[PDB]
């Protein structure tokens, strides 16, 4: 067992697969659906030191449902599993 | 473009072209067996003594003839490629066997049961070839 | 690891087959599968697997027999409407493999020429059976068409003029076959024919031009495809009665 | 000329076979005057006469799965929709709108786009076996400009649009509108069978009647019999004379006397 | 039921498609019409924060009609719809 901590506002989000099937009911094949743009953070790290040395605090609790433009941001596996290491920027909003 | 030949005059055309091949091969067998020259498109010539060699390079201006020196070349050949050697005693039992057998057919002979015949006989002697085999 | 079958849309097609056979799935990049996230549940089974330096054997395939039946008679219900030979060949040793049934004869011979005759005396051999199968089978040695010559003498009875003419004409060329059949062994051709039409108690009767004697054919061993008969007199006769009809020909003037 | 006694002569003796002056009775009057005939190269010993429904094109599904049947292999479906896409379609963004209009429509539906290739076909294929919609995928009617030309006369008869630039549409912008419909669609491994178009009458009857006023002007034998195998499909009343001989040469013959019987009846028709 | 969360300055805008016809009337085809630099606000976030500490709020109220860059800006759909997660940089400006 391990635990990861993210630095200077990079948060730790665990993607979460789109459902089988869609709105309509139609199971897409597995080359339709691409990686998902949403994950829940699972650790939060330390806010960005601004300019004047000041640490504002990620607007992301450590277990919210996000929103991040799937491109962007690290990937890694730990102990039998993979996240996603992003920076605020990447992060657009979060699901209430 | 084509001509149909018939009976006898077909066998002996192609009969014509068996003997000429193997007449110029036959002169090779043996301890005392001499040499054929081949000549060759620009260096000299090759000076043989082996069967395959000499048969491959005869060609007949005579169609019906030719055919007949082909088919004797593979009696040749096929036997070069299954031992590498006693392609000149193939071609002389090919001679032969198309003489002794031509000459029957010609005296009213069925050749389908004159083949099954040497088929036999084959078989037979096949078996005394390897009845008198020394490892 | 070992190569997939075929070769374009057909070791697709074929896949499938040794999907079915083993009941596993295909991950078909274009059924929208993912090598990642493939599962045990989705695999092929077998009781056992062969591999040699260029062969692979599946033995035991514990397929669905639905989807083994399903992916053949979708082969069976298709060649019947592909043309090419060929390509009803490449349908049918997916759909012989399919019913674990392929036999192969390897034909063997000590010249080339003697071999490519043999080999072809086989291919011949196995023609007539297809065709035997299909349409049956008749007396042969050409008894069986000179037996058709008394239903033509009955049609006769019924024509006049030149039609009547035109059915003698069948009647007279129905002993051909029988006839140069006898002629080539050494017979001859009107003396045998005529032995044959004589005895009409059993229309099996007919000449064995290999041993000189008279016989039942069919008891005999001298049977021929009733489809092969029927097709080369009907071939025949389209092109013969054609050329009666000419009076004219244009063709090159000699060089 | 006024039935099929009229006919029938005309017809045996142009060919001089009562046989052929029949089939082409036969043929003619269940297709009316107007109708159209064809003759082809059956395959047996015999000649067959055959009738047509609707539009067919010799294409079928891209892949089995499609199929509603399963000892005939085909695949029919009731009532269908039918896009028209000229372009391919391996993307599948564009397609999810449409799929999902009608998925919720309950329908069946017949795609006939370029091609459909991909996630685009795999989404068709995997949605149709969880009974999410009954689809159906068959490749272009023709190749080149000639399917560009033949999409139109498909579309005509069904009552949809031309999803090209040239009509102005996208594929993701469809609608269950900018379709066509049918009463049926019979699709076999290699072949289409769009029974009852829905498209309107003046729209095909300026399809066929534009297709038949350029080939007065086509004296290739080529361009002239493709102009007239369209002009076919866009009719619903085609009979098909499959002749059968049992050698090539008697067949060109046999096959030449009908075509002269038909073109007899033709002018018989018109100048009596 | 699912409710979004933009973070710092992000809105979240839901374009508005333009009408079939122009000012003139002209049908316009689905190909000549591009993406609408339109929408209208469905949920404002936190302002941006400061290089004081200070979190300036968006000028932008929680359902105006937006004029945005339309080419920048993070996309996304939720329960069956798309939106558009902007900053306030590509709030251009509001329709009255
Ligand atoms: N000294 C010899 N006495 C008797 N036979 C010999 C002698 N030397 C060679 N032979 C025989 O001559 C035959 C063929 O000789 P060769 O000219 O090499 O012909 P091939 O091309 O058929 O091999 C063989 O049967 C071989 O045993
Ligand atoms: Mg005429």
């Amino acid at each position: 067992k391990t635990v990861i901590k993210p630095l200077g506002d990079r948060v730790v989000v665990k993607r979460i697969e789109e459902e089988p099937k869609t709105k309509g009911g139609i199971v897409l094949p597995d080359t339709a659906k691409e990686k998902p743009q949403k994950g829940k953070v699972i650790a939060v790290g330390t806010g960005r030191v601004l300019e004047n040395g000041q640490r504002v605090p990620l607007e992301v609790k450590e277990g919210d449902i996000v929103v991040f433009a799937k491109y962007g941001g690290t990937e890694i596996e730990i102990d039998g599993e993979e996240y996603v290491i992003l920076s605020e920027r990447d992060l657009l909003a979060v699901l209430q | 473009a084509k001509i149909l030949v018939f009976d006898e005059a077909a066998r002996r055309a192609l009969e014509r072209g068996v003997n000429a091949v193997a007449n110029a091969v036959k002169v090779t067998l043996g301890p005392r067996g001499r040499n054929v020259v081949l000549e060759k498109k620009f260096g000299s010539p090759t000076i043989t003594k082996d069967g395959v060699t000499v048969a491959k390079e005869v060609e007949l201006e005579d169609h019906l003839e030719n055919i007949g020196a082909q088919l004797l070349k593979e009696v040749a050949s096929k036997t070069n490629d299954v031992a590498g050697d006693g392609t000149t005693t193939a071609t002389v039992l090919a001679q032969a066997i198309v003489r002794e057998g031509l000459k029957n057919v010609a005296a009213g002979a069925n050749p389908l049961a004159l083949k099954r015949g040497i088929e036999k006989a084959v078989e037979a002697a096949v078996e005394k070839i390897k009845a008198l085999a020394i490892p | 690891a070992v190569k997939a079958p075929g070769f374009g849309d057909r070791r697709k097609e074929m896949l499938k087959d040794i999907a079915a056979v083993t009941g596993g799935t295909v991950i078909s990049e274009e059924l929208g599968f993912k090598l990642e996230n493939a599962t045990l549940s989705m695999l092929g089974r077998a009781e056992r697997v062969r591999i040699t330096k260029d062969e692979t054997t599946i033995v035991g395939g514990k397929g669905k027999k639905e989807d083994i039946e399903a992916r053949i008679n979708g082969i069976k219900k298709e060649l019947e409407t592909t043309d090419s030979e060929y390509a009803r060949e490449k349908l049918q040793e997916r759909l012989a493999k399919l019913a674990g049934g392929v036999a192969v004869i390897r034909v063997g011979a000590a010249t080339e020429t003697e071999l490519k005759e043999k080999k072809h005396r086989f291919e011949d051999a196995l023609n007539a059976t297809r065709a035997a199968v299909e349409e049956g089978i008749v007396p042969g040695g050409g008894v069986t068409l000179l037996r058709a010559i008394s239903a033509v003498e009955e049609l006769i009875k019924k024509l006049e003029g030149d039609e009547a003419t035109g059915a003698k004409i069948v009647r007279r060329a129905l002993e051909e076959p029988a006839r140069q059949i006898a002629e080539n062994a050494g017979y001859e051709g009107s003396v045998i024919v005529q032995q044959i039409l004589a005895e009409t108690k059993n229309p099996r009767y007919g000449f064995n031009a290999a041993t000189g004697e008279f016989v039942d054919m069919v008891e005999a061993g001298i049977v021929d495809p009733a489809k092969v008969t029927r097709s080369a007199l009907q071939n025949a006769a389209s092109i013969g009665a054609l050329i009666l009809t000419t009076e004219a020909v244009v063709a090159e003037k000699p060089e | 000329v006024e039935d099929r006694k009229a006919i029938e002569e005309v017809a045996t003796i142009s060919a001089n076979d009562p046989e052929v002056g029949k089939l082409i009775a036969d043929a003619m009057e269940k297709v009316g005057k107007e109708g159209i005939i064809t003759v082809e190269e059956s395959k047996s010993l015999e000649t067959e006469l055959k009738f047509v429904e609707g539009y067919q094109f010799d294409k079928g599904y891209i892949s089995p799965y499609f199929v509603t049947n399963p000892e005939t292999m085909e695949a029919v479906l009731e009532d269908a929709f039918i896009l028209i896409v000229e372009k391919k379609v391996s993307n599948v963004r564009e397609l999810l709108p449409i799929l999902e209009q009608v998925a919720q429509t309950g329908k069946p539906l017949l795609i006939i786009a370029e091609d459909v290739e991909g996630e685009a076909l795999a989404t068709l294929v995997v949605n149709k076996l969880r009974g999410t919609l009954s689809v159906a995928a068959v490749k272009a009617p023709g190749f080149g400009d000639r399917r560009k030309e033949m999409l139109k006369d498909i579309a005509a008869v069904t009552g949809g649009t031309v999803i090209s630039e040239e009509l102005g549409f996208k594929l993701e912008n469809a609608t269950l509108s900018m379709l066509g419909r049918a009463e049926r669609v019979r699709i076999t491994k290699d072949e289409t069978t769009i029974v009852g178009g829905k498209g309107k009458k003046e729209d095909i009857e300026a399809r066929i009647n534009g297709i038949k006023k350029e080939l007065e002007t086509t004296d290739s034998e080529y361009a002239r019999e493709k102009l007239q195998e369209r002009l076919a499909k866009l009719a619903g009343g085609v009979a098909v004379i499959r002749v059968g001989a049992a050698t090539e040469t008697e067949l060109k013959e046999k096959k030449h006397r009908f075509e002269d019987a038909l073109n007899a009846t033709r002018a018989a028709v018109e100048e009596g």
